[PDB]
C-alpha cells in the first residue's frame, strides 16, 4: 500500500 | 475562533488526546468517550499524526532548522501552522460537541508538543501488555510503518522504544493533564475505570459511557469507519476475551530475553515472566458481556 | 485574523506567488515585489511546498482518500486545514504588509489547486532558458531532489519536465490568475517589465521596485536569508552578466540533443539551436547598474 | 538528512 495502517517517525 | 449552542474552536478549546501504541484499546477508549453526550471524538484522522512526526523531524536535524529560522520560519510560526491545521481537522472530521476529542494513536509521542500548543488539552495514554499488542498487530496483520510484522521481538523491540517515549512524555505532561489507562484494567472494572477518567477529565458521569455498543451509528454517538482495524472488536460490549489470547504464542527465545526486548513492560506493572499476568478479577458486569458475545448477541 | 498598523489575512484575499524551476530569477522577481511597501514576500518556507507534497500524496492513493473519507477526512475538511496552515506560514515568516507573497519555486507546480484554495490569489511563473537554469544548479551545485548534478542531460531532461507542468498549470489557472514572466526580459527591461506585472497583479506603480538592493535588510524591504544559495546575487541591482554565461558550457553531445531533451524550450520562445539565443538589448538603466557592479559598489 | 536546496518537486 501507499500508506500503512499506522506510522510516525 | 470560528464556527463548528454554538461551540467556537480555538486553541484554547478543552480538548482530549488519546492514543497509545497500536492495539492497545485506543478504539475502545474513544468510543466509550464518544458514547458521552457531552463528547465526541470520532474516526482516526490519519492525518494528524503525520503531521505532528513532520514538525518533530527536523528539530534534530541540525541543517533544515536552520534553514527554517533563517526563512523567519521559527517555532512561534511553526506552531501557529500546526495548531491551525489540527484544529480545522479535529473540528470539521465530525459532529461538534462540546468537548471535542481526537484519537490517532502515534499523537501521544508528542503530548509534551500538544500540550503546550493546546494549554486546556487533557490526555489518555492507553497501556496494554507489549506482548498482547504484539500479538495482536502480528496476527491481524495491522501494519505499521517500519515495526517488521514477521518478527515477535522486532514489534516488541519496537513497542517498547514507543510506549518508554509516549510515558516519558505523559510522566512530564504531569498527574492533571496526562493519565495513564490500563487497558486490561479498563476491561476487567469498566465502571471504575471510566468513573477515573471522567473524573480527571472534569466531566460529569453518564451510564451510556458502559454501554458504547448501543450507541454506534447515531446521533451525539460512536461514528465508526468500516476500514479501521478495530471496528468488528468495538462493535461489542466490553468483553474479556482479548486479555490474553497471546499466551502461547511467544517464540522461546523471545520468552527468554523478555525483560531485556521489553523493560517497560516491569516498568509499568506487567510481570516480564508472567504467562500471562494475573492481571486481575473481572466485574460481573464484563464477565455477563463476554457470556453475551460468546452465544453470540 | 490579525498580524500585528494592523492588518487582516485570510483565505480571500488576494495573495500573491511566485515561482518556477528553481534559478529561473524566482529570488530576484519577489525581491523586487519585496521592494514595494505594500508588499511582502520574505524568504522561501520551504514547509509549505512540504505539506503540499505530503496532501497530494494522500489523495492520490485510492485507498488512502477512501480511509480518509470514511474517517470524515474529506477534500472539504483537507482544504480547510491547508488554507490554514499555508496563510499562517505566510502571514507570520515574515513582517506584516497590506499584500501578502510567497516564494517557494515548485509550488508553482500546485498552482491550480493553490488558487482553488486561494480565489484571489495570483502567480508569477519565471521561465528562463533552461541551459541557463540547468548550468546554474550545476556549477553552484544547487540541490533539487532527483535531479543529478553531474549530468547536463539529466538535468535538463528534469527542468524540461518541471516546466511542462507548472506551465500547463500557468495555463490552466488563466490569464487572468497567472502570468509568466521571462527572466531575460525581467534583466534586459525592469522597468516595462515590472509595469506589466503590478498591472497584471492589480497594484498600484512604485518606483522601489526598480531599487531593490537599497531595501535589503530595511523595515518594510527586502529581508534576505544568509544560507539561501540566490542571496550573493539578489544583494545587486538588476544587471546583466548571468543571461548568457551559460554557453559554451554544455556539453557538445547535449548542444546537438538539445531540441529532443527539452521541447519545451522551443514551446516558451527560447530556439534550442541557438548557442545562445539573441535574447534581446538592455535598457540604459540595466547597463548603468551593470557598470556599478563592476566597479564593487555591491 | 536527506536535506537538499529543493526536497519536493
Ligand atoms: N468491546 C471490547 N472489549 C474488549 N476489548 C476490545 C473491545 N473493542 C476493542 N477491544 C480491543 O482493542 C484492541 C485494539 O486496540 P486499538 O483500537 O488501540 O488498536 C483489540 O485487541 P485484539 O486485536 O487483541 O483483539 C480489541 O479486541
Ligand atoms: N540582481 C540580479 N540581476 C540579475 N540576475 C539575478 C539578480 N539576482 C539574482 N539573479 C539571478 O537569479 C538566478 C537564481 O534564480 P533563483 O533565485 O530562482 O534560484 C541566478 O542566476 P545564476 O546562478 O545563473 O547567476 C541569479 O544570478
Amino acid at each position: 500500500e501507499d500508506f500503512e495502517d499506522y506510522e510516525f517517525d | 475562533e470560528l464556527v463548528m449552542v454554538e461551540y467556537r474552536y480555538g486553541k484554547a478549546m478543552p480538548l482530549i488526546f488519546v492514543g497509545g501504541v497500536p492495539r492497545s484499546g485506543t478504539t475502545l477508549m474513544r468510543a466509550m468517550l464518544d458514547a458521552h453526550p457531552e463528547v465526541r471524538c470520532g474516526e482516526e484522522t490519519r492525518i494528524i499524526p503525520r503531521v505532528l512526526a513532520m514538525r518533530q523531524a527536523w528539530s534534530k536535524s541540525g541543517r533544515e532548522k536552520l534553514r527554517l529560522d533563517e526563512a523567519g520560519v521559527t517555532d512561534e510560526v511553526l506552531d501557529a501552522a500546526m495548531q491551525a491545521f489540527i484544529l480545522e481537522v479535529i473540528a470539521k472530521h465530525g459532529e461538534p460537541a462540546r468537548v471535542l476529542c481526537n484519537k490517532d494513536p502515534f499523537t501521544l509521542k508528542s503530548s509534551v508538543y500538544l500540550s503546550r500548543l493546546f494549554p486546556n488539552s487533557k490526555f489518555l495514554l492507553m497501556v496494554r501488555d507489549g506482548r498482547a499488542s504484539v500479538h495482536s498487530m502480528i496476527t491481524r496483520k495491522v501494519t505499521i510503518a517500519g515495526f517488521d510484522l514477521s518478527s515477535y521481538r522486532d514489534c516488541l523491540t519496537k513497542w517498547n522504544k514507543a510506549i518508554e517515549v509516549m510515558y516519558a512524555q505523559c510522566m512530564e505532561v504531569g498527574k492533571e493533564k496526562c493519565l495513564p489507562v490500563y487497558y486490561e484494567q479498563l476491561v476487567l472494572h469498566p465502571r471504575r475505570s471510566l468513573k477515573l477518567i471522567l473524573d480527571f477529565l472534569g466531566i460529569a458521569w453518564s451510564d451510556a459511557v458502559l454501554h458504547h455498543e448501543d450507541l454506534i451509528g447515531k446521533p451525539g454517538g460512536v461514528s465508526l469507519s468500516k476500514i479501521e482495524r478495530s471496528t468488528d472488536q468495538v462493535i461489542k460490549p466490553v468483553n474479556l476475551e482479548a486479555l490474553s489470547k497471546w499466551t502461547g504464542h511467544i517464540p522461546g527465545d523471545v520468552v527468554r530475553d523478555m525483560a531485556q526486548i521489553a523493560p517497560m513492560l516491569a516498568q509499568l506493572g506487567y510481570d516480564p515472566y508472567a504467562n500471562p499476568p494475573n492481571y486481575g478479577n473481572p466485574d460481573p458486569f464484563v464477565i455477563n458481556n463476554t457470556q453475551r458475545v460468546l452465544k453470540g448477541d
